[PDB]
């Protein structure tokens, strides 16, 4: 009744198609327990969102570098950023660690007990900072969005998870062909468009001995 | 007529005019229904998978035996230019033997294209072998109607696999089955030959045919085993 | 049938089914193929022995009369195979070497398609259009023995039954003798490169 | 193994002697099981043509034994300086 | 009841004699599906028309070259034209690509739904650019033809498809004896009519080992 990851395959019993992007691909039987199922859903959502954010930032920086603006490569960007950054190394990572620890244990204890942070303990807000779904919060994180409508929310969930998986593939592609070519992903794309019949993953010397 | 040279007894007792082959040549014995008895998919030694792999090996041998000798006589003639007309093992399949430099892409690029396309093809084939007709239910670019298949996963048919769709009668279909399996069993020995001839002479098979034709005694097994490169 | 000596040593005719079309091994198909193979064999024997006698006797002008293989272009030492129309023929015909093959292919293809379509569906191949050539070949229940206005135009067998079968037996026995004769000519031309009447004269002398 | 060599003659005579030995009793073939004096004349599979029990494995073993005997005879005669 | 490709053969069930030049020649059993039949008959009609146009142009150019008008051979004629033509390569092929792609899609969407272009969406004309039959349009393509009469239309259909198949045979013959003789087809005809018993396809050297 659903398009699976392989046509004619047997979908898992714990994957009933009620999740976003539920293509029934799970050969290692992970997320079988419902608590770990929720934990895997949360982990996939946050890894997906960070993959899309990092891929978008990498693409924007590489496009700006290709257009002539002074921008670093997606690799060693922070290495040449810190020497001009007023914030030194050490303090920056620790500040982001403290702040992200605050946000992430807040959302962690929201995951453990849904609606636990909607009691007004954090600056007296009740409707906000309360989880609407498994890996989907509400209140502050939906300023104008159409999550009120159920069908549009489901379509946006499917779009978000598919874009997330595409961004994971994009990030592994980024690191792989950066180690292959030592060039920007936009430079690799322009090389592929310029000479598709010869420039590829096979004629780079490395990865094809 | 019937049977063959090997033709072990207690092997013709489970095959008599049923399979498209069934010439009685099972000296070792691998189509016994007692083999791989029980439940589940199990192993590869079973009559269904053996017939499936035999016809797949057969058709692949037909395609290979056509493609190995096809550029050669046409290169002797003026059909294809002699620059492209090279021996089948010098096209890039064995780079120690030789590659064709004047291709539109790298041989590994063509290898990746072949890997993607035939991985799609063979994985759909395997998934339909596990679940008959299950590739006509999952949406695939709007062409699900030609992947319905038949009761035999080896012989799917349909709007595309049999687009000529002749042989509707059982007798003509059985004759076509016997013709396919017999030409495939010929292409078996054709590939076995072509490989052995390539390793014993270093030249192409039609050149070996010309050598046997011009001088049968001077160019045969005994002189070529004692010659250079083998 | 038209012949039964009880000599089937290899038992190649046992196929446990009888059908008019396909399988290439029914008794009727085997008899048809053997009859036409034999008829081509006596035409081959007479065409490969006739220029030999009339060449040495001076009845016909002598250009490769003693060698049918040289007349057809069969040497097996030129480059590849002794396929006819490939060996160097010393006599130039009015049709040089290969459009003769083209005319033979188109004519024999017309006749073979007519014969095959009579074999498949009798009585239907002389209906549509053949520029008036359809009336010469009426249908018959035997594929090897049509008869009619053509073929059996003299009417030497359409008067009784027993003499018809005697002519069948005589024709098939002369045909098998012609097969053995043409295999002999095959062997002499392949292993001696000299015509068969010359070999007859050598073994007489 | 040139046609006319003494080694070729030894090989062909050994092969022919082995086929003669296996044709009419006289050898532990697939038809004849072997006791100390090789009796009892059994039957399995089919001969596929000529009579007795010349199966696909009967001519395969006797050809193997005839070939292997020939290497002993030829190299034995070569070692002592004959043929 | 009809002359077939082989007398005494069985005509196909889907070839009932209601098509132009329906000789029942179908050993591969193509055009059995009605939509596939429509696409087969449209492809045959357009291939026949273009083969006829090509053989007419080739014969006209070869006859003019023989009589004394300056015309190159039918082979590499575009090579000898592109050195003197004002239109360079690239622009000409893409211009004809655009125009005949336009006509290709117009007649394709007329084939899929008949009369879909007779709605006046193109220059406001109704009776023109409308297909009266499957592979046969109507309106402005028939200024003075006798297709209004149905007997003359059927006779002209049979004549057109027979001349089209003859043009297919003429084109494959043209390329075959051009590769065989490296000469104009009119020169080949003159050589065949000069010495018929000798000058033929046997003595050209190539194609006969
Ligand atoms: C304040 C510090 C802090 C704290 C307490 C956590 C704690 C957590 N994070 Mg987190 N993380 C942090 C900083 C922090 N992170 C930073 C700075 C980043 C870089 C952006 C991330 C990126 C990150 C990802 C991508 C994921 C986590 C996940 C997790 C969970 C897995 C814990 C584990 O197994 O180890 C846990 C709730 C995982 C999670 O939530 O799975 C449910 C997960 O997938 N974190
Ligand atoms: C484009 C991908 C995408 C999509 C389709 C969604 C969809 C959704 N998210 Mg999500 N989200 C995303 C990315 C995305 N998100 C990212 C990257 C983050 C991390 C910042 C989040 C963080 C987040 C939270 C914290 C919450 C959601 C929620 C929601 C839901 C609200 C519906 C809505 O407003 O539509 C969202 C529509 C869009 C995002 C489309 C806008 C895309 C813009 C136009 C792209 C251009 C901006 C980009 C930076 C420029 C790229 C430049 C590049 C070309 C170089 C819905 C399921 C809420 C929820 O589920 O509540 C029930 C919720 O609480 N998301
Ligand atoms: C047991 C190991 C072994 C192996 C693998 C080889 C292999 C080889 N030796 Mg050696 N040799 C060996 C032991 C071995 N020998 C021993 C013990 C001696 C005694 C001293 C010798 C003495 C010897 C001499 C004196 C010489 C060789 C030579 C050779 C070559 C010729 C092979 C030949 O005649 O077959 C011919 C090839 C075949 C029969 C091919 C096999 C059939 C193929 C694989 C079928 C595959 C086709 C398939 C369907 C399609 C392919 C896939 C495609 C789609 C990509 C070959 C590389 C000769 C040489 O150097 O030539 C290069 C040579 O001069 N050898
Ligand atoms: C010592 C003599 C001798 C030897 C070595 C053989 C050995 C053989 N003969 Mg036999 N044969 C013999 C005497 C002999 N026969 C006699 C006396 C007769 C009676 C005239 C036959 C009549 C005979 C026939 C009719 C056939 C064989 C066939 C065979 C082969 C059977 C295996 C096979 O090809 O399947 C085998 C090589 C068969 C064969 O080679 O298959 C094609 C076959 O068709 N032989
Ligand atoms: C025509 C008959 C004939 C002859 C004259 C020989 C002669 C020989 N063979 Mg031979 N052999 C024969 C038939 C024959 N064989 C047959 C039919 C077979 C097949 C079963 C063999 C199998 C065979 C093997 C497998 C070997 C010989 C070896 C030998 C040598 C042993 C004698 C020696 O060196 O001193 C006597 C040597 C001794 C060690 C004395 C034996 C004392 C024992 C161990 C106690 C000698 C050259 C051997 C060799 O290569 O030697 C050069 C060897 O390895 N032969
Ligand atoms: C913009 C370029 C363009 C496009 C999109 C089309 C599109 C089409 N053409 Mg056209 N065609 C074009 C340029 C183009 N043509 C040119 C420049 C020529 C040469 C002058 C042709 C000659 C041509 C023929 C001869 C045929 C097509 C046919 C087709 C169809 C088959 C599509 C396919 O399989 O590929 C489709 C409607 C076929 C068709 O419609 O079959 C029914 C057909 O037979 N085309
Ligand atoms: C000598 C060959 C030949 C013949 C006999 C026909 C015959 C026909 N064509 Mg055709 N036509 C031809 C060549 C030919 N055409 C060529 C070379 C082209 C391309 C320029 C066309 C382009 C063409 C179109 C575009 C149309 C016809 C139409 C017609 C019909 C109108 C009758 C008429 O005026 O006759 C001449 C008739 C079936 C019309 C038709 O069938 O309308 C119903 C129609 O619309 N033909
Ligand atoms: C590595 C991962 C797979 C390991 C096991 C492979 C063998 C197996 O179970 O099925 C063998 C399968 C098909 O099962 C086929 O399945 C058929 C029916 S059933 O599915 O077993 O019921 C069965 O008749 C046949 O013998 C069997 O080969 O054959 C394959 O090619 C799949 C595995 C490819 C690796
Ligand atoms: C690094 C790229 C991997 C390929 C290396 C490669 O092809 O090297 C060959 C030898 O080294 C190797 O084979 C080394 C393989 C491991 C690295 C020489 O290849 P060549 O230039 O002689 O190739 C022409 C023959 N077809
Ligand atoms: C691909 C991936 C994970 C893939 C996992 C796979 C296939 C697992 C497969 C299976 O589990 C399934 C499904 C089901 C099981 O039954 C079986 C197996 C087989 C086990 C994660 C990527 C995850 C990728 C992520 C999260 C990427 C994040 C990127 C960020 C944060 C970027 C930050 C930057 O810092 C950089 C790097 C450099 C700077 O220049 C720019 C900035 C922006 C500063």
């Amino acid at each position: 009744d659903r398009p699976l990851w392989s046509p004619g395959s047997e979908p898992p019993a714990w994957l009933d198609g009620s999740l976003a992007g539920d293509y029934g691909f799970d050969p290692l039987h992970l997320s079988e327990e419902p608590e770990m199922r929720k934990w895997m859903v949360q982990a996939e959502l946050v890894h997906a969102r960070w993959a899309m954010l990092g891929v978008a930032g990498i693409l924007f920086t590489s496009i700006a570098a290709k257009t002539g603006a002074p921008f670093p490569d997606w690799y060693d960007a922070g290495k040449e950023a810190i020497k001009t950054s007023p914030a030194p190394l050490g303090s920056l990572i620790f500040t982001e660690l403290l702040l992200f620890g605050w946000v992430e244990t807040k959302r962690l204890y929201d995951l453990r007990n849904p609606g636990s942070q909607g009691d007004g303990s954090f600056l007296g807000i009740t409707d906000g900072l309360k989880g609407k779904e498994n890996g989907y919060p509400g209140g502050l994180f939906d300023p104008m969005g159409m999550s009120k409508n159920e069908a549009s929310y489901k379509e946006a969930k499917v779009k978000e998870i598919k874009n997330g998986r595409l961004a994971m593939l994009a990030f592994v592609g980024f690191i792989a062909q950066h180690h292959a070519t030592h060039k920007s992903p936009i430079d690799n794309l322009l090389d592929h468009v310029a000479d598709p019949f010869h420039v590829t993953f096979a004629t780079n010397g490395v990865s094809i001995p | 007529d019937f049977l063959y040279v090997g033709s072990d007894a207690a092997a013709l007792k489970y095959l008599d005019g049923t399979l498209p082959g069934d010439y009685g040549f099972d000296p070792l014995g691998l189509l016994d229904p007692s083999v791989s008895g029980g439940k589940g998919e199990g192993g590869f030694v079973n009559p269904r998978w053996l017939q499936y792999s035999e016809v797949i090996h057969a058709r692949w041998a037909m395609l290979g035996a056509a493609g190995c000798i096809a550029p050669e006589i046409l290169g002797k003639a003026g059909v294809i230019p002699a620059e492209t007309a090279v021996d089948w093992f010098r096209t890039g399949v064995i780079p120690p033997a030789g590659v064709y430099k004047n291709f539109w892409a790298d041989p590994f690029t063509l290898f990746f294209i072949e890997v993607v396309a035939i991985q799609f093809a063979e994985l759909k084939r395997l998934q339909d072998y596990k679940n008959p007709g299950s590739q006509s239910r999952q949406y695939f670019l709007g062409l699900e109607g030609l992947f319905k298949g038949s009761d035999n996963p080896a012989y799917p048919g349909g709007p595309f696999f049999n687009f000529a769709n002749f042989g509707k009668t059982e007798e003509e279909m059985k004759k076509l089955k016997l013709n396919e399996i017999k030409n495939g069993r010929l292409a078996m020995l054709a590939m076995f030959g072509y490989g052995a001839q390539a390793v014993i002479t270093g030249d192409g098979p039609f050149d070996n045919l010309l050598a046997h034709l011009a001088d049968p005694t001077g160019n045969n097994l005994i002189t070529n085993l004692g010659g250079k490169f083998g | 049938l038209p012949g039964d000596f009880g000599w089937d040593p290899l038992h190649l005719a046992d196929t446990n089914d009888q059908d008019r079309l396909n399988n290439a091994m029914s008794m009727e198909w085997l008899s048809y193929a053997e009859v036409i193979h034999g008829r081509w064999a006596m035409l081959g024997a007479v065409g490969a022995l006739s220029p030999e006698i009339l060449g040495k006797a001076g009845v016909i002008p002598e250009e490769t009369g003693l060698t049918w293989f040289q007349a057809g272009g069969l040497d097996s030492t030129s480059n590849l195979i002794a396929v006819p129309f490939t060996g160097p023929i010393p006599f130039q015909y009015w049709t040089d070497k290969y459009v003769l093959l083209y005319t033979m292919l188109v004519a024999m293809g017309f006749a073979e398609t007519r014969r095959w379509q009579e074999y498949k569906q009798p009585g239907s191949v002389q209906k549509q259009f053949f520029l008036g050539l359809e009336k010469l070949t009426p249908p018959s229940q035997q594929p090897a023995y049509p008869g009619g206005a053509f073929f059996n135009f003299a009417g030497l067998g359409t008067k009784d039954e027993k003499k018809m079968f005697e002519l069948k037996v005589k024709e098939i026995r002369n045909g098998r003798l012609a097969m053995l004769a043409f295999l002999g000519f095959m062997v002499q031309a392949e292993v001696t490169h000299v015509g068969p009447f010359q070999n007859l004269l050598d073994h007489i002398n | 193994s040139f046609i006319g060599s003494p080694t070729n003659l030894i090989m062909v005579s050994s092969i022919g002697a082995c086929l003669f030995a296996s044709r009419f009793g006289l050898a532990p073939s697939v038809r004849k099981v072997a006791q100390p004096l090789k009796l009892s004349d059994r039957e399995v599979l089919q001969t596929t043509g000529d009579p007795a029990g010349f199966t696909a494995t009967d001519v395969l073993a006797m050809g193997a034994a005839g070939h292997a005997i020939g290497v002993g005879i030829v190299l034995g005669l070569k070692g002592i300086g004959q043929l």
